[PDB]
């Protein structure tokens, strides 16, 4: 009923690690609704990191292919980011975004991401 | 009040048998257009992730996992809106849940069932 | 699981700008703003009389007598009331969720939402634009309105209440319902009314027998203009100069359009020729193709601040388009053939009464009887998942709770047509 | 323009004295149907176009203020010939009188535009 | 009853010049987009020129780009389609049409000009 | 326009079949590019919409206003105006102007004005 995005699965792991982060939302239907992943380090601007459409359709930053996933249970109406090979780099407040029906871009993207939650901590250092 | 599911994939069969024998699986579909959907069983044990199995189209073209060549048989039935999994020669390796999967051809949604358990042991 | 309509509407509540607000619809500039609803993503309902669409019918005044067909229905006082509004607005919004509660229906309404009409209204070609006809504009708490775009209004009929159709505004070079582009779909349509049909086929498809003893359940009937405004949003409608002439009496020059009978499916859509239905689907194929070259060519985009790339984006979650690895767009022929053939095939009142398991006319070319008012509102009345039939009652059989007969408490003969 | 093919050739307007009487006459020609409805309208100088007499194939017939009782409409059966017969004529009946004919339809029917006569003279001294 | 009445057409010079007019009466004008037709004898119609209902954008097809104008008046319920570089191929019977909903296209009589 | 004023001016004490114009002055905003409505409350009542006019400068009456108030707006000088003509005693109460159109409730992101205060005796 009510709109929500919340992200979890956040923590403090070491270069090399492993984190799976999780999007729940609410109020809408991951039917109709694209989810992407963004990530702030304190002092830089925000960066996209992937997104997957309704229709699953998928995109990666290029800093991020072949060590990031994600992926999507509709039935919980849940998207997730399995990250592999963290990085000192990788440090950062982690979203996630709703769009209507589609992905926007990795970079340059609008006013398509109409919604988005706190955030969750990703620290990965030694 | 509340809304149940558009579609109901009804699971049945399975079992335990030991190694060398056979098990077959079945899914009702309840209230679909069967004809645009990709059915297609999966198998899955706690903490790893769900893999396919066989699948097959409206047109009956099949497709099998590695491990399923040479044992399994996949069919589709369209007048019942039934999908059968017929197992045979199994090994320990088989045990898992095995759940249905109607997978919309254009990617609109799907629609997965409860899952079924098949268990192979001496 | 989750219902179409997530949200609770009664008609006094207070607009917010975005799922409750006055709107204006384009260049019905004299027109007042009227209260709508956003009962789903991209789908509106104003419960009001339909005076705003069509300038040539901006009044419920009704044409002389002679001059009223006999199946048509004037009551200039329906519809004018705060409580018929509410009682409409939850009538509409019932509708959808039965619709949505089946498979066929939740894959009709899940085309509808992502059937966007195209960005083509630029004389550049290269640069993407809205058309402003597929666009309402929104009133907000603050004053300020908002121009937004939308696929489908469910209005309130003009003065004929039982002229239930599906109409979009049109451009001055684009047919945007049959180029592949689509455009916003308006159809006129009441959840107050309907029609008496009769279970025998003989008597069904003669213009004089029988007194409509049955009632078609108003799900099919929205259904039915629901799956015009999908040919419509896809821009596959067919030509309304391809009819066939009602060789059935004749002198009255009755016709039917193509477009009807495939939309009524069954036996019906089997006299549009073979041949023909090759070549409708080759002509979209081609503009399919037309869009998504007119996308891989797009340099900008105008009037919104979203990206380009998401504007792409959005149409190739609409067409089903594949993307290689350079970005570009291409039509899949296995997904366009799916696509169309779902559209036209797969989405028709007759797989509908299928799906809902309704009495329902055999044929397009069937003769109204009466119409009825009806009240679905109330859960003793009709349901979500049974219609008037409900499965709990001794309306469970036979069709009871459609025979006007039977459950008579639900239905009020307005008028006999015959 | 396929429907301009529909022509409705009008005739018997004129001169006549005030007190008198006119017969209007109105046959279409491209028609391969019968019309629902054929009638008469006028427009007087000054004024815009009103409803003289109507009549569609079931009986029913519409009339403008002063025509009932004075002006009678008659029909061919369902040929595509309609009448009107203008007894006494007064002064202010003077004007152009208009054919029309209506189509039938049903709720899931195609849809065609009424047709209209050129229009004929009618001028009534006093 | 709906009327549009155009003209302005006749024999032309290759290089000439023309105006055509449509008179419109009976409708809603200013709601309507305005399209200008044209037919050879031996083919099939062909659309030309089409404008907004305000006048705000008009588009034509590439055949008579820089050479055809179409234009509307909105307090006169008159459009036009003002000709130049005439060629032989431009030679057919030039039809005004006005449609505020798709599907419900108003028709004119026609004007037959030669190159 | 985000931080909006509007200051209303121009109530009275009016005896029946009296007049009395009313005046919002508007801060902050393009007062013409809105949606603004009049809105009444008698004491111990809900509100009233009594009027709106359109960015266009179109006018709508609520019963109250038909035939008896004109609502006009002066867009250089950021004012709109209630017209009020042949008053009757059930006009008394405060007025408002609010932004929106049919305003007759307080709506989170609405603003008003501190409303002007209007009496019809005899
Ligand atoms: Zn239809």
């Amino acid at each position: 009923s009510q709109l929500q995005l919340v992200e979890s699965g956040g923590g403090t792991v070491q270069p090399g690690g492993t984190l799976r982060l999780s999007c729940a939302a609410s109020g809408f239907t991951l039917d109709e609704y694209a989810i992407g992943w963004f990530r702030q380090a304190p002092g830089k601007e925000r960066e996209g990191v992937s997104c997957i459409s309704s229709s699953a359709s998928i995109s990666y930053a290029d800093s991020v292919k072949g060590r990031f996933t994600i992926s999507r249970d509709n039935a919980k109406n849940t998207v997730y980011l399995t990250m592999n090979s963290l990085k000192p780099e990788d440090t950062g407040v982690y979203y996630c975004a709703r769009a209507f029906l589609a992905c926007g871009p990795v970079a340059g993207w609008g006013t398509e991401y109409d919604y988005w939650g706190q955030g969750t901590q990703v620290t990965v250092s030694s | 009040g509340p809304l149940g599911s558009q579609v109901q994939l009804v699971e049945s069969g399975g079992g335990s048998v030991q190694p060398g024998g056979s098990l077959r699986l079945s899914c009702a579909a309840i209230g679909s257009v069967f004809t645009m959907y990709t059915t297609a069983w999966y198998r899955q044990t706690p903490g790893n992730l769900r893999e396919l199995v066989a699948s097959i189209t409206d047109e009956h073209r099949t497709n099998y996992a590695a491990s399923a060549e040479g044992r399994f048989t996949i069919s589709r039935d369209n007048a019942k809106h039934t999908v059968d999994l017929q197992m045979t020669n199994l090994k320990p390796e088989d045990t898992a849940v095995y759940y249905c999967k109607l997978e919309h051809d254009l990617g609109y949604y799907d629609y997965w069932g409860q899952g079924t358990q098949v268990t192979v042991s001496s | 699981s989750m219902p179409f309509v997530n949200k609770q509407f009664n008609y006094k509540d207070p607009v917010n700008g975005v799922d409750i607000a006055y709107i204006k619809i384009p260049n019905a500039g004299q027109m007042q703003p009227v209260k709508a609803f956003k009962i789903h993503n991209k789908i509106w309902v104003i419960p009001e009389r339909d005076t705003f669409t069509n300038p040539e019918e901006g009044d419920l005044n009704p044409p002389p007598e002679a001059k009223q067909v006999p199946v048509s229905y004037y009551d200039s006082t329906y519809l004018s009331t705060d409580n018929e509004k509410d009682n409409y607005l939850k009538g509409v919004t019932k509708l959808f969720e039965r619709i949505y509660s089946t498979d066929l229906g939740r894959m009709l309404l899940t085309s509808i939402v992502r059937g966007i009409p195209f960005w083509g209204g630029s004389t550049i070609d290269t640069e993407l634009k809205v058309i402003d006809t597929n666009c309402i504009n929104v009133i907000q708490p603050d004053g300020s309105y908002r121009s937004e775009e939308l696929n489908l209004v469910i209005i309130g009929p003009s003065a004929d209440i039982i002229q239930f159709e599906c109409k979009s505004f049109g451009h001055e070079v684009l047919n945007l319902t049959r180029n592949g582009y689509g455009s916003t779909q308006y159809i006129r349509f009441s959840p107050d009314f309907t029609f008496g049909f009769e279970e025998s086929l003989e008597v069904d498809t003669n213009p004089l027998l029988g007194a409509g003893k049955f009632a078609t359940d108003p799900a099919v009937t929205l259904a039915h203009e629901l799956i015009h405004a999908g040919h419509r949003l896809y821009g596959i409608a067919i030509n309304p100069n391809r009819v066939f002439k009602v060789n059935t009496y004749e002198m009255s020059g009755l016709e039917v359009s193509f477009e009807e009978l495939r939309t009524f499916g069954g036996h019906d859509a089997k006299f549009i020729d073979s041949l023909q239905e090759n070549e409708f689907r080759l002509y979209y194929y081609n503009k399919f193709k037309d869009i998504a070259s007119t996308l891989n060519k797009a340099k900008s985009i105008v009037g919104t601040t979203a990206s380009l790339q998401y504007m792409k984006n959005v149409f190739k979650e609409k067409y089903l388009l594949s993307e290689d690895t350079s970005g570009k767009f291409s039509v899949d022929k296995l997904k366009f053939d799916k696509l169309y053939k779902m559209l036209t095939e797969i989405y028709t009142e007759d797989n509908f009464v299928k799906f809902f398991k309704v009495l329902n006319r055999k044929t397009y070319l069937n003769f109204d009887k009466a119409v009825f008012k009806i009240n679905i509102v109330p859960k003793v009345n009709y349901t979500i998942y049974d219609g008037f039939n409900l499965r709990n009652t001794n309306l469970a059989a036979n069709f009871n709770g459609q025979n006007t007969e039977i459950n008579n408490m639900n239905f009020t003969k307005l008028k006999n047509f015959t | 323009p396929l429907g301009s093919q529909v022509q409705l050739v009008e005739t018997g307007g004129g001169l006549v004295q005030a007190g008198g009487s006119l017969r209007l006459s109105c046959t279409a020609s491209g028609a391969d149907f019968s019309f629902y409805a054929m009638g008469w309208y006028r427009q007087t100088p000054g004024n815009s176009r009103e409803l003289v007499a109507v009549m569609n194939l079931n009986g029913v017939i519409s009339y403008g203020d002063s025509a009932r009782g004075r002006f009678d409409i008659s029909r061919d059966g369902t040929k595509n010939i309609v009448f009107l017969q203008m007894n006494s004529l007064k002064p202010e009946d003077t004007g152009v009188y208009y054919c029309n004919g209506m189509r039938l339809y049903t709720r899931g029917s195609v849809r065609h535009p009424e047709s209209w006569g050129q229009g004929i003279q009618v001028t009534v001294s006093s | 009853q709906v009327q549009l009445a155009e003209s302005g057409g006749g024999l032309v010079q290759p290089g000439g010049s023309l105006r055509l007019s449509c008179a419109a009466s009976g409708f809603t004008f200013n709601r309507y987009v305005i399209r200008w037709y044209r037919q050879a004898p031996g083919k099939e119609r062909e659309l030309v020129a089409g404008i907004s209902r305000s006048g705000d954008s008009g588009r034509y097809v590439d055949s008579v780009k820089g050479r055809f104008t179409i234009s509307r008046d909105n307090d006169k319920n008159m459009a036009y389609l003002q000709m130049s570089s005439l060629k032989p191929d431009d030679t057919a019977v030039y039809y005004c049409s006005a449609l505020n909903l798709e599907d419900m296209e108003y028709w004119g009589q026609g004007t037959q000009v030669t190159v | 326009g985000s931080q909006v004023q509007l200051v209303e001016s121009g109530g009275g004490l009016v005896q029946p079949g009296g007049s009395l114009r009313l005046s919002c002055a508007a801060s902050g905003f393009t007062l013409g590019s809105r949606y603004m409505s009049w809105v009444r409350q008698a004491p111990g009542e809900g509100f009233e919409w009594v009027s709106s006019i359109e960015p266009s400068g179109t006018a709508w009456d609520g019963d109250s206003a038909k035939g008896r108030f004109t609502t006009s707006r002066d867009d250089a000088k950021n004012t709109l105006y209630l017209q009020m003509s042949n008053l009757q005693p059930e006009d008394t109460g405060v007025y408002y102007c609010a932004t929106g159109y049919r305003t007759d409730t307080r709506i989170p992101g609405g603003s008003w004005g501190q409303g002007t205060q209007v009496t019809v005796s005899s």
